[PDB]
């Protein structure tokens, strides 16, 4: 689920 | 026995059989009038339609009145715009068959049509207007009562104008207005009819309604000017002339083309009438001659 | 329940309800609720259900509550049975159970239980549990809906409620006030400041009703700002609602918009337009109401939507009414500074597949041409070019707009009427045919050489023409008689005879009027001698005013001006006072 | 306010009947049926319809009609939003609102409608409080209930209802502490026959899927706040701080949640990503013609365009249509004259296009215009608005949750004139 | 006599279709959709005795229908027939279905439509009602089942 999200 | 049963299927079947019987021996079918009336309280619409057909086949001089009264009560308690429209069409056909063959009390029928005019949202209000016109034109005897009731309708126009749809409630105004204008001689209090027709609410009426309004209103003005000049009330004639002066400019701005055309020619005619009456010309005769040319 | 007779199923359900087994109770109640949902008549099963109204199984509780709420109003005597269980539940230490009991006890519409319900609201009045307090406000509205004669007591208890500091009861209490005693402007006077301060904390729907109630009393306590110094309380109202404008609850957006429109001074209100337009991004249904209200605004303040002109352009995927309302707004917003782009977009719009939209657009072009005279020549050019279209509706509507424009400008354009006459052989729509007939009549003296031709064609076609077309034919015959009787009197007599036997009695009255007026006769007096002035009189141009001009007396954002009818229960909106009353009452 | 709610399919059948004040005769739905009949499409239904003794306010969404009944004066926005919210909540509890979804779960939906609306008045409207008053219909919860007699109806008022933050239940814990943010942007645009920019804008909205435990205070800030204007704000935000500090400091609630929405000012030109070459022939009274469309990327900011679909509503003159797609899928329904082409993805090596001949109606004159062109597209890892986040700080808790953000641009109401 | 027998859900999906008058496939599904429109929109208080369709060859025929839950049971038969008698035959056929399937449901029409068709055949062939003794027809159905089980 965490895939595809840019780190912030 | 079958109708008394609860199975709507065999109920409709037996009603069809009774319809077949009525085509040859209604003399006994008439005995089931109350039962077929009770049948109208079911839920199957085709059953009610068949019952209405049975009633239509059953009507004579001796039974029209109570059958009409029961149909009145039903349509009052009925629901559904389409169902109510079908009921109204059926009752109109029943009462109208063979040129109102079973109607001798046409004032009672006119009262029925008056209460039917209160059927809000009916799509056959033009048919109601046609029935009004036919009865009023044909039945010379009760024309005074007809004029009184249609004047009451013209007074209730303030509520009747809530629905200005084609062939709807507004056509009642058409019929009542035409009859009141053409039988103006029966007017007990005419200037109230004038001012009610001079109410600004008429600007919201459908164009054809406004047309019949202005036409029979100038007919009313002819009648009132005739009465004033015959009685010699010149000042009353001046008051009526100013009443014509201050109302037409409202009508000349109407959206309907023909309405504003006729309003404009009426206004210029009123200006000429004022000019002539200024030098004391009894113009009422010439104006009334524009309407006396036809009675039927 | 299974595939069998319904009666046997109802007695089986009687058995399951009667059983002490819990699961059977739940199954039976679920089936009964489902039967309620589909509109099946479950009224025969009331006594069997009512016995379980005290079960300790909570979901069974909720379901039986549903059933009692559904069918109470039929079985008056049977429905009496649950009131004691409700009484006991009203005293439970769990306050949520108290709230549920209060809801149901209010809901039962059995006229006998009026006194116990009255006692119930009075007891719940100070429950010291705020959730029960909110449910109490709803119960107050319920009681007023059931028993009008308790109005004074209900007013007293509501007056008790308004002083509450709890944020989650104020909105519902205000709702109750609006429902029961709308005219008690006296009561809220002390509570104005705290209501304004806590507005930002109240829940959104309570916020909506609160905004409307603030509007109603403000428009009576305060005096129109449009030197005038704003009352600090008025400033408090304006500034406290100002933040709300960016809310996500679009109803709150409209509420604050209405508040500013009827309250905020005209030199400051311009802000609301940005939120109003951003509302359009929302669903289409919200677009209907918001667009209609924007249109209502537009016919007063043209500036307030000027900067956002492009946002209202018609887009093909929009429905019919969306296109219609958008076209009306775009109509209102027009001015000289942008008419070129607007006409270009109109020209693109004209070619639309939605024929009704094309007709409305043509009408809009006509209205805007009447509005801005400096573009009328190009408007006529484009509209006449539109006559080249092959569609019947399009050419007919162009007929109507052309005749309106000629009414505006009766200049030398006989080429237009010649073209119109040539189109007559193709024109079918009654209004358009009658229209071009009327146009011919208005300038018959300018083209007398074609008028008898159309006259005789229409005389031949008379019996098959429309009653409006017949009346126009009558007017044309009268004018052509008064002009060229020596050539046209035979055809005029033919038309007169045709109308003499026409079933339409209105046509008959017009025919007799025309015949008596224009035909010399025994009593052909002075008025008949003025017939040439009568039929040739100059007429004023029409006024193409927007229908939204009639929505000024209805308040914006209420149901009434959306329906253009004084909807039941609407409250008329007060004119501004000459002088503000004693400011102390607000302290 | 609201008396009762009728849930009616586009079919013309009445599925879910509810009542809150008095039994409204089902005959009132006949007026809706007639009004639907007069209109030219299901989409053309009015939202305000007048009957002799009732008012009907309707919503259209997801092939289901929601008609309610009103007898007093109520603000239309109020009713319309309550109905749209019952629709939204149906979506939340069942994925979507369908007649199948309703009829399959009658008891739970009736309980839900009972909880939400009380005597026509709003009682429970927030998502999270409704989640705890009645549980979602989870199958494991169902078997657990059957096993132990456990109930789907709660027995304690959730503490969040009486808390100073009524939008979130208190005391929620998760082992997997994490939170996701979603900034989605739509390109509203009108493009003429000449390919010029008629009117375009960017509609942007922030979504937030939060799986934090405890009572966190999240802070959202942006590199370029000046690009944000006319910004929307949920009750969860502190408007005063945004006005002062230009910072989104807030307490997000549990579950899926739409955080804020925004538009881009017209001052900056909207970067249109996709262009089109287009050509259609309509010879008057000819039996056949030609169709030529070519989809092209104009300003892709160096990013791929994917998920492309082109739909055209052909005029009545069209009977059939002979075309070959360069990719994707070509579909044409002659009954509704709808031209649908699945484009999919654009490769710089070859621009996808659709071309061929159109089988028109012989003897039917050419339509006065070409129907406009609507096109769908999606861009991943790119926000055309150029909005960027600054930081995501947290206060009140001690953990460090997984933090991430996305930037996905999906085509807005993008229509091309021709 | 009986022209066709159609069994379908509330969404028009078939549950049992048998024809007796010759009709092509496409004509068959068109008749099916026609009957679905003519019946499924009827209210539960509407008379079960409806006129026949047009695609079947003439409205002179009749469409006898009875429905429950989401299931519709229509028997396409001609004009000269006993609508009431057809209804009684439908009722006894449903009773036979109950007798043979032990409270038949939609699942049986879905997975056991073969045996349902067998029961219908023992009821009616080619528009001809074979049996009206329900005990006799269930005795035949059990006899055929016994023959199948034996060998």
């Amino acid at each position: 689920s965490h895939a595809g999200y840019q780190t912030i | 026995i079958l109708i008394e049963d609860s199975d709507q299927n065999l109920k409709y079947l037996g009603l069809l059989a009774m319809s077949k019987i009525l085509k040859t021996h209604p003399k006994s079918v008439q005995s089931h009038k109350d039962l077929i009336l009770q049948c109208l309280d079911d839920k199957d619409e085709s059953i009610r339609l068949r019952a209405l057909d049975l009633l239509y086949g059953m009507v004579s001089k001796k039974n029209l009145m109570e059958i009409v009264k029961k149909l009145m009560t039903h349509v009052d308690k009925a629901e559904g715009t389409t169902y109510r429209d079908e009921l109204l069409t059926k009752i109109i056909d029943i009462c109208s068959q063979s040129n109102y063959q079973y109607i001798t009390n046409f004032e009672w029928y006119i009262s029925i049509l008056v209460e039917l005019t209160r059927l809000e949202g009916t799509r056959h209000g033009h048919l109601i207007a046609a029935q009004m016109l036919d009865v009023a034109i044909r039945v010379k005897a009760i024309r005074k009562f007809a004029v009184s009731q249609m004047s009451a309708l013209l007074d209730s126009a303030h509520l009747l104008a809530s629905s200005t749809q084609r062939n709807g409630i507004c056509e009642v105004l058409y019929a009542a207005a035409w009859i009141c204008g053409e039988f103006s001689e029966h007017l007990q209090e005419p200037h109230h009819t004038l001012e009610a027709m001079l109410r600004p609410r008429v600007t919201t009426l459908p164009g054809h309604i406004q047309a019949v309004y202005v036409q029979n209103v100038v007919k009313l003005y002819a009648s009132i000017l005739q009465q004033k000049e015959q009685a010699g009330e010149a000042e009353g004639a001046q008051a009526v002339t100013q009443l014509m002066v201050d109302r037409l400019p409202q009508f000349v701005q109407s959206a309907d083309l023909e309405v504003q055309e006729r309003a404009s020619c009426i206004l210029q005619l009123v200006k000429h009438i004022q000019k002539l009456q200024a030098k004391d010309v009894p113009v009422a005769e010439e104006v009334s001659a524009l309407f006396a040319g036809e009675l039927n | 329940g299974l595939f069998s007779s319904d009666l046997k199923k109802n007695e089986d359900l009687k058995q399951m309800l009667e059983s002490n087994k819990d699961s059977a109770k739940l199954d039976a109640m679920k089936r009964i609720v489902g039967m309620i949902a589909k509109g099946k008549n479950a009224s025969e099963l009331f006594p069997a259900v009512v016995k379980n109204v005290a079960s300790k199984n909570i979901e069974i509780k909720k379901l039986v509550y549903v059933y009692l709420v559904r069918y109470a109003e039929e079985q008056q005597d049977l429905a009496l049975l649950s009131i004691s269980t409700f009484q006991r539940a009203l005293k439970d230490p769990n306050q949520l159970i108290r709230a549920s009991a209060l809801r149901v006890l209010s809901s039962i519409r059995v006229p006998i239980i009026v006194p116990i319900m009255m006692l119930a609201i009075k007891e719940a009045s100070a429950d010291l549990s705020p959730y029960v307090r909110k449910n109490a406000a709803h119960a107050i509205q319920k009681l007023y809906s059931l028993d009008p004669e308790q109005k004074e007591m209900l007013i007293e208890v509501i007056e008790k409620l308004l002083k509450d500091k709890s944020t989650l009861v104020a909105g519902s209490v205000v709702m109750a006030f609006e429902e029961v005693c709308p005219d008690r402007i006296d009561l809220i006077h002390k509570n104005y400041r705290k209501l304004c301060n806590l507005l930002v904390d109240v829940e959104e729907w309570g916020q909506v009703v609160i905004i409307h109630m603030l509007t109603r009393y403000a428009r009576t306590q305060f005096v129109s700002p449009w030197p005038y110094t704003m009352d600090p309380d008025h400033r408090l109202l304006i500034r406290n609602t100002k933040p709300l404008l960016q809310s996500r609850n679009a109803a709150v957006v409209m509420a604050v918009a209405q508040l500013y429109w009827h309250i905020s001074p005209k030199s400051e209100a311009g802000i609301i337009s940005k939120s109003l337009v951003r509302l359009l991004r929302s669903n289409r249904e919200v677009q209907y109401i918001v667009l209609q209200n924007i249109a209502t605004m537009s016919i007063q303040r043209k500036g307030m939507f000027e900067p956002y002109l492009k946002s209202f352009y018609v887009r093909s995927t929009d429905p019919t009414m969306i296109k219609t309302l958008k076209l009306e707004i775009l109509t209102n917003l027009a001015n000289e500074a942008n008419i070129s782009t607007l006409l270009r977009e109109f020209q693109t719009y004209v070619k639309s597949q939605d024929k009704q939209f094309a007709a409305a657009t043509i009408q809009t072009i006509g209205r805007c041409a009447t509005n801005i005279l400096e573009v009328t020549d190009t408007c006529l050019n484009g509209l006449v070019c539109l006559l080249s279209n092959r569609d019947e509706i399009v050419v007919a509507e162009s007929v109507v707009v052309i005749k309106k424009l000629l009414q505006m400008q009766p200049a030398q354009h006989g080429e237009i009427i010649k073209h119109m006459a040539k189109l007559l052989d193709s024109i079918t729509v009654p209004v358009a045919r009658a229209s071009i007939l009327w146009l011919i009549g208005e300038n018959c003296e300018r083209v007398p050489k074609i008028a008898p031709d159309v006259l005789r064609k229409m005389a031949k076609s008379f019996t098959s023409e429309d009653d409006l077309v017949k009346l126009q034919i009558l007017n044309l015959g009268a004018k052509l008689y008064l002009t060229n009787s020596k050539q046209t009197k035979l055809l005029t007599q033919y038309i007169l005879n045709l109308g003499k036997y026409d079933q339409n009695y209105d046509i008959r009255d017009r025919t007799r009027f025309i015949r008596q007026l224009i035909v010399p006769n025994v009593k052909s007096g002075a008025l008949s001698k003025y017939a040439k002035k009568i039929f040739l009189a100059q007429k004023p141009a029409p006024l193409l005013e927007s229908p939204f001009k009639d929505r000024d007396h209805f308040q914006l954002g209420t149901l009434s001006h959306t329906l253009n009818i004084k909807a039941t229960g609407y409250l008329e909106l007060s004119n501004w006072p000459e002088v503000a009353p004693d400011p102390s009452v607000r302290n | 306010m609201i008396h009762s709610l009728f849930l009616i399919n586009c079919s013309g059948d009445i599925f879910l009947e509810k009542h809150w004040k008095s039994v409204v005769s089902q005959s009132v739905c006949d007026y809706f049926f007639e009004a639907q009949e007069k209109a030219a499409d299901v989409e053309n239904v009015p939202p305000v319809i007048s009957t002799p003794h009732h008012y009907l306010i309707s919503i259209y969404r997801d092939k289901l009609f929601f008609v309610s009944v009103i007898q007093t004066e109520v603000p239309p926005l109020f009713v319309i939003e309550f109905l749209h919210r019952v629709a939204d909540t149906f979506q939340d509890y069942f994925g979507e609102c369908s007649e199948a979804a309703i009829k399959d779960n009658v008891v739970i939906v009736y309980e839900l409608l009972e909880e939400m609306l009380d005597n026509g008045f709003p009682l429970a409207t927030e998502s999270n409080i409704l989640k705890e008053l009645i549980k979602p219909p989870t199958i494991l919860r169902s078997v657990v209930n059957s096993i132990t007699g456990s109930s789907n109806v709660g027995d304690t008022l959730p503490t969040g209802q009486l808390s100073n933050i009524p939008w979130r239940r208190a005391g929620v814990k998760y082992t997997n502490n994490e939170a996701y943010f979603d900034v989605v942007e739509e390109i509203d645009a009108i493009i003429d026959k000449s390919g010029s920019t008629v009117f375009a804008e960017i509609q942007g909205v922030i979504d937030a899927c939060i799986k934090l435990s405890g009572m966190p205070d999240l802070s959202l800030s942006f590199m370029n706040p000046r690009l944000l204007d006319d910004v929307s704000f949920h009750p969860c935000i502190r408007f005063k701080r945004w006005e002062s500090e230009r910072v989104l400091s807030f307490i997000p609630p549990d579950g899926n949640f739409r955080l804020i929405s925004y538009r881009v000012s017209s001052q900056n030109l909207v970067a249109i990503p996709v262009y089109v070459k287009h050509s259609i022939s309509f010879k008057e009274n000819s039996s056949c013609g030609r169709f030529d469309i070519t989809i092209g990327p104009k300003q892709n900011m160096g990013k791929t365009i994917e998920g492309i679909t082109v739909t055209v509503h052909m005029p009545k003159v069209v009977l059939n249509m002979n075309l070959t797609p360069t990719q994707g899928s070509y579909t044409f329904d002659p009954v509704t004259k709808v031209l649908t082409w699945d484009v999919g993805k654009i490769t710089p090596q070859k621009l996808p296009s659709l071309k061929g001949l159109v089988n028109l109606q012989s003897g039917a004159p050419k339509p006065e215009e070409n129907p406009s062109l609507n096109i769908q597209f999606k861009i991943q890892q790119l926000a055309i608005s150029g909005l960027k986040v600054n930081r995501l700080d947290m206060y009140g808790e001690k953990y460090k949750p997984f933090k991430g953000v996305k930037y996905v641009t999906k085509a807005g109401k993008f229509q091309v004139r021709t | 006599m009986i022209k066709a027998i159609l069994i379908f859900n509330n969404h028009g999906k078939p549950r049992l279709s048998k024809f007796y008058q010759p009709y092509s496939e496409d004509t068959q599904q068109q008749i099916i959709r026609e009957t679905f429109h003519l019946v499924s929109k009827r209210d539960e208080n509407v008379c079960n005795f409806l006129e026949g369709g047009l695609l079947i060859g003439g409205s002179d025929n009749k469409l006898i229908y009875r429905h429950y839950a989401t299931l519709y049971f229509v028997f396409c038969v001609d004009s000269s027939e006993s609508e009431l008698g057809i209804l009684d035959l439908i009722q006894v056929f449903v009773e036979t279905l109950d007798k043979c399937f032990e409270n038949v449901c939609e699942l049986d029409l879905i997975f056991h439509v073969d045996k349902v068709h067998n029961i219908l055949a023992e009821m009616v062939m080619g528009g001809m009602v074979l049996e009206t003794n329900m005990n006799e027809i269930v005795t035949q159905i059990d006899a055929q089942n016994k023959l199948e089980k034996s060998e």
